[PDB]
């Protein structure tokens, strides 16, 4: 994960970052899809 | 009467979680030592 301020609409920001982990869960299980939630 | 408590012992095939626990020894410092931090094993 990684969070950045942005002042900018509709487009994607220009720029360099990098995603620190956050938390390793070995669960174990198959996945193949995904979706939010919202 | 004679109450009978038994623990089962199961290991699937995924990651394990819970298990024996590693005595972790003093830090020693300035000397030639086999080190093992986390299962890092040096020298």
């Amino acid at each position: 994960s990684k969070h950045t301020p942005i002042n900018l609409v509709r487009d994607l920001p220009q720029g360099f970052s990098a995603l620190e982990p956050l938390v390793d869960l070995p669960i174990g299980i198959n996945i193949t899809r995904f979706q939010t939630l919202l | 009467p004679y109450r009978v408590v038994v623990l089962s012992f199961e290991l699937l095939h995924a990651p394990a979680t819970v298990c024996g626990p590693k005595k972790s020894t003093n830090l020693v410092k300035n000397k030639c030592v086999n080190f093992n931090f986390n299962g890092l094993t040096g020298t």
